[PDB]
């Protein structure tokens, strides 16, 4: 839901 | 009367995160949408949403960040980034100039501006005072990164499901910042305090900034101008 600070958050 | 080891370390590894994250040229600024004096704001989106990458890139490489779960990193991010942007953002405020200044003239970023970027005063009044506030503390970088970190570690947040274990976070970084204050800040014997009324400062910033950004994304020719990051940081989900 969160796709990018996912990813970001390795 | 002397810092631990472990309190050392804390320190150590903080430093070092907010050295990886901050860069004093402001060279990469040159990647955003020039700035243009809405039309101040996608350069300020692009400016927020580099900053944002950061914050996370220093959350990371907080001691036990990293052990919470992803839930728990998304909310306190999702709350405290304004929050850090706007503590991160002194090491580029002056006082004799009373603006931010991260380059020539064209990265110095002045408040009369502020309308240009879709705010008001009403953001940017308490924001600079804030500011002014904040230099006046004259913070070694230790104490500025402790409250970073102490900042985002907030168990009050909206989202927030562990609020015990990042309290006892939060807690273990107060102690060294206490004891820091006490063993090597000369003079700093009620600086604590008034550190931690800068965060119930914050938390005041933090509302404005958010009702404000809900009257830009909800009108969709200004929403256009943000970056997804921004949107979704920024965003209610
Ligand atoms: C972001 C940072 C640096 C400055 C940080 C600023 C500098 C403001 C200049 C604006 C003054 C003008 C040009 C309008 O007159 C800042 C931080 C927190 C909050 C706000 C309020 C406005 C933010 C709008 C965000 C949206 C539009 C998405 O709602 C601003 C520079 C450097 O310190 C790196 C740091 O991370």
């Amino acid at each position: 839901r969160h796709k990018i600070l996912h990813r970001l958050l390795q | 009367h002397m810092l631990s080891d472990e309190q050392m370390q804390i320190i150590n590894s903080l430093v070092e995160a907010h050295h990886k994250t901050y860069d004093d040229s402001y060279s990469d600024f040159v990647r955003f949408r020039p700035p243009v004096r809405l039309s101040m704001l996608p350069h300020l989106a692009d400016l927020v949403s580099y900053s944002i990458q950061k914050v996370i890139g220093f959350a990371k490489m907080i001691p036990g960040f990293r052990d919470l779960t992803a839930e728990d990193q998304i909310a306190l991010l999702k709350s405290s980034a304004i929050e850090i942007i706007m503590l991160r953002s002194n090491q580029s405020f002056s006082l004799e100039d009373m603006s931010w200044s991260c380059g020539g003239p064209d990265f110095k970023y002045c408040i009369n501006d502020v309308t240009k970027a879709g705010h008001t005063l009403e953001l940017l009044e308490p924001l600079v005072k804030f500011q002014v506030g904040l230099k006046k503390l004259k913070l070694h970088e230790e104490e500025h990164v402790l409250l970073m970190a102490i900042c985002l570690l907030s168990p009050d947040r909206p989202g927030v499901q562990d609020h015990v274990r990042i309290e006892a976070l939060q807690d273990r970084l107060c102690d060294v910042l206490q004891a820091y204050i006490r063993i090597q800040h000369p003079g700093g014997r009620l600086l604590y305090a008034k550190m931690i009324q800068k965060l119930a400062d914050l938390r005041s910033l933090n509302e404005e900034h958010s009702k404000q950004y809900r009257s830009l994304s909800f009108q969709p020719e200004h929403s256009m101008q943000l970056t997804p990051l921004v949107l979704e940081v920024f965003g209610s989900e």
